[PDB]
RNA sequence: GAACGCCCCGCCGGCGGAUGCCUCGGCCCGGGCGGCGACGAAGAGCGCGGCGGAGCGCGAGACGCGGUGCGGACCCGCCCGCCCCGAGAAGCACCGACCCUCGAACGCAGCGCGCCCGGCGCCGCCGCCUCGGCGCCC
RNA sequence: GGCCCCGGGGGCGAAGGCGGCGCGCAGGCCCCGCCGGACCGGCCUCUGGUGCAGAUCUCGGCAGCAGUAGCGCUACUCCGCGCCCCGGAGGACUGAGGGGGAGACGGGUUCCGCGGCGCCUGCAUCUGGCCGCGGGUGACUCGGGCCUAAGCGGCGGGUGAAG
RNA sequence: CGGCCCGAGGCGGCGGGGGCGACGGGCGGAACUUAAGCAUAUCAGUACGCCCCGGAGGAGAAACCAACCGGGAUUCCCCGUAGCGGCGAGCGACGCGGGAGGAGCCCGCCCCGAAGGCGCGCUGUGGGCGCCGCGAGGGGGCCCGAGGGCCCCGCCCGAGAGGGUGCAAGCCCCGUACGGCGGGCGAGUAGCGCUGCUUGAGCGUGCAGCGCGAAGGGAGGCGCGGCCCUUCCAAGGCUAAAUACGCCCCGGGACCGAUAGCGGACCAAGUAGCGCGAGCGAACGGUGAAAAGGACGCCCGGCCGCUCAAAAGACCUGAACCCGGCCGGCGCCGGCCCGCCGGCCCCGUCUCGAAACACGGACCGAGGAGCCA
């Protein structure tokens, strides 16, 4: 909506801002070989509830 | 039409975010929490589901406070402060 | 026979102590024999090993001396100067092929003021033993 | 007839993840312990790393700050930094502080507003200040 | 739990796997060759979550069927190295209750620029609401904050074993 | 106009509120089920809902039990039938006896009256286990990618519990055994009548509502009235120990070994994902001793080949079902060396009777059902 609240923004500008990738050189630091961040989301399969 | 075509009038939200447990569960045109029970002072917990109790009890969050007491009773030096006081 | 009982025998547990050591204790466990002549000298069996030490290694299919360029506390492994993974190239650079510490004995030892005193803490508590006995 | 199909006289390839061996995990019994909170708990939200998503941890002093002891060469990548008879990396134990919003949750509301220039919630006990009554009397 | 005559068999190759002889009425057992790369037992006594073809059994893999059934909204063509993308020229459509221009609710970064084709775009792709990297929403006058509607709370107290 | 009585607003110091999958205390309170039906009964004074503490809690120093040549507060352990009941199905205490532990006291009333905790009080105060640290003792020869292997000779042992280390280690390394620090006696009561629940309590085990309401009283496992005997003193209060238990830490096991064992062994499980919500809830362990994680060259991804004991190359081993290439051939039993002759309906099941036009079953793997008290 255009028209919302400043709590509900709050929130969804943490979901936005967490959606993200591992960084290469931390899969270099930790020794990691999954490598792929499965709490991503995308917003045509989403429902976030706030 | 009872079926697919009832499903495209959604357009309302039910449930918003709860001000003390965070979840979405609150009504919004009720004004209660269907999942801690605020506006209550107390907590909504029942004996019939163990598994929803234990996902939100002592324990599952930080402890902070409740740590730091336990290691200075166990170990640290709280027994000897409760003598010099109850003298 | 064991009779401590606040001491596991317990093999799960054993090895759940070997890992998630803190790191005082993986030091500790990184020991090598002293040779023969620094055992004269300094009156002690084993010391930890440290960078900047010179080590015969033996038993192993890279037998040889060096020095101690790296720990690597984690593996409890060393790596030493001149024993290398045999390479590609003629040009290419070294790689260590990494050493366990008890394949080893120490040769010579690096020494500062706290390599001192630690040896001389630990010849007075093992005269108390050999009063004792 | 050939080919397709089928059997295997044998030699090789796929697809799949059984079997065997392995185990920082579970389960059972026993012994300790029995230690939260208006001095703001349990729980929730948001934020914090030089390059930083998750989880652990921490709170605008934020991936930590100080003090006493101990320890004595490292700090998973790229860098920084430390290096020495003390100059002090990893690590450990106790102690002193910091401690944003919501929550029993406390000026009202939940994100917007006040009264007053210290501040400003409810109940109860003991005292104290200021008072009411054609209660009993003077 | 025991034994296995200088203290049972093992990298001079354990368990398992694939073929092939033998022994036993049989359940099954033993050996050899190849694979594999670290553990395994014969006899006596003890113990049990101890033997599968079926239960419209449970979970996992997977065949024939089979290159089979199948892929509303009038429509594209020529040239540009040319893709359904972009340009120019032509031919058509939606037909002002619009396949147009904008808000409310819901969604939450889908917006923009540059790059790109591993996934997706049930055909293709050089396209893109897809993927990587940077950015982006400015109010005395617009709305929210204020007022009250239908309602909903609160109120010395009242009631109920309490909630 | 002051005092006392009964109230109001404010201020200061102090206390309360919420939280827990156990154990503990107080209330409200089912139905499935069994009775081969079903109402009383049973399940069960249980599930679940509400309130309240603690490290334990509750209970407790006889208005007790008994019937003896007697015991003597409470709790816990061992031991065993009176009775209740559509007298059906079912249900069910206790004393004596043996042990663990053991501990006893107060207020009211009465006497003295402010002697007290003194802005109060004469409507009565006061007295009668965890923290430190040392820590012994093995070589030589064959062999392997690598010796913890094989052969032959020794040492330590208050230490041959065990973990690590390139392959089975007392003597390669950490530990293990042997030790130091802190250390004069209770009234709307007791009892009784009527009614509801509860108990083995049976003409009443315990509780409660309402009506009535004592003075010496209560009890003695069958009611009422009378006489004795035996034994206690209700209607007020405090109290250690022996007993019970999750979370969390510590040790142990004839337990499970990745479809098992917790739902959860995997840097991110009550997670990802699903539901308006209450709530529901997965799957996924293993390269090698060392990342040494793939040289040089040739064509335009492939070939050749490099590291390594080995590609083990995205990973241990790598079965079945099913499939592609090369090579050979054209269902079970029996005889013969071999494609002829002879015999042969689809199993499991219920059923007098199944090849049935009776039902289940495409195929393959792993799991899968008489155990325990
Ligand atoms: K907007
Ligand atoms: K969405
Ligand atoms: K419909
Ligand atoms: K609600
Ligand atoms: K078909
Ligand atoms: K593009
Ligand atoms: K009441
Ligand atoms: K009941
Ligand atoms: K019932
Ligand atoms: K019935
Ligand atoms: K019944
Ligand atoms: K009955
Ligand atoms: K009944
Ligand atoms: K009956
Ligand atoms: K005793
Ligand atoms: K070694
Ligand atoms: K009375
Ligand atoms: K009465
Ligand atoms: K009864
Ligand atoms: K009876
Ligand atoms: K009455
Ligand atoms: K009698
Ligand atoms: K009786
Ligand atoms: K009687
Ligand atoms: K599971
Ligand atoms: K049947
Ligand atoms: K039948
Ligand atoms: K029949
Ligand atoms: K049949
Ligand atoms: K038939
Ligand atoms: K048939
Ligand atoms: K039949
Ligand atoms: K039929
Ligand atoms: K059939
Ligand atoms: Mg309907
Ligand atoms: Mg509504
Ligand atoms: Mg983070
Ligand atoms: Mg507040
Ligand atoms: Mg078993
Ligand atoms: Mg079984
Ligand atoms: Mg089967
Ligand atoms: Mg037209
Ligand atoms: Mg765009
Ligand atoms: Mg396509
Ligand atoms: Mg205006
Ligand atoms: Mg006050
Ligand atoms: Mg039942
Ligand atoms: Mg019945
Ligand atoms: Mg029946
Ligand atoms: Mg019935
Ligand atoms: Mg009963
Ligand atoms: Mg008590
Ligand atoms: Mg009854
Ligand atoms: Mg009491
Ligand atoms: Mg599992
Ligand atoms: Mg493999
Ligand atoms: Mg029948
Ligand atoms: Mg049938
Ligand atoms: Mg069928
Ligand atoms: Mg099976």
């Amino acid at each position: 909506t255009a028209n919302k609240t400043l709590s509900r923004k709050l929130r969804l500008a943490k979901k936005t801002k967490t959606n993200k990738n591992i960084p290469r050189w931390v899969i270099a630091k930790d020794h990691l070989k999954k490598t792929w961040n499965y709490k991503r989301h995308h917003w045509r399969r989403s429902h976030l509830k706030l | 039409s009872k079926g697919t075509a009832s499903f495209g009038k959604r357009h309302t939200r039910i449930h918003g975010s709860c001000r003390r447990c965070g979840k979405h569960s609150f009504h919004l045109q009720k004004h209660e929490c269907a999942s801690c029970g605020y506006p209550s002072a107390k907590m909504r917990r029942y004996n019939w589901s163990y598994k929803s109790l234990r996902r939100r009890t002592q324990g599952t969050g930080s402890m902070s406070h409740m740590r730091k007491v336990y290691r200075a009773y166990n170990s640290g030096t709280l027994k000897a402060n409760a003598r010099k006081y109850l003298a | 026979m064991k009779l401590n009982s606040a001491v596991t025998a317990s093999r799960r547990k054993c090895r759940k102590a070997y890992f998630t050591a803190n790191a005082e204790t993986r030091a500790k466990m990184m020991s090598s024999r002293l040779s023969k002549e620094l055992r004269a000298e300094h009156k002690i069996k084993t010391m930890p090993i440290r960078r900047g030490d010179i080590v015969e290694i033996f038993t192993g299919g890279h037998k040889g001396t060096g020095k101690v360029v790296e720990v690597r506390r984690r593996d409890y492994k060393i790596c030493v100067e001149g024993i290398n993974q045999k390479a590609r190239n003629p040009e290419a650079k070294p790689v260590p092929y990494p050493i366990h510490p008890s394949n080893c004995i120490i040769k010579e030892l690096y020494m500062n003021g706290s390599r001192y005193r630690a040896i001389k803490r630990r010849q007075e508590r093992n005269a108390e033993r050999l009063a004792r006995i």
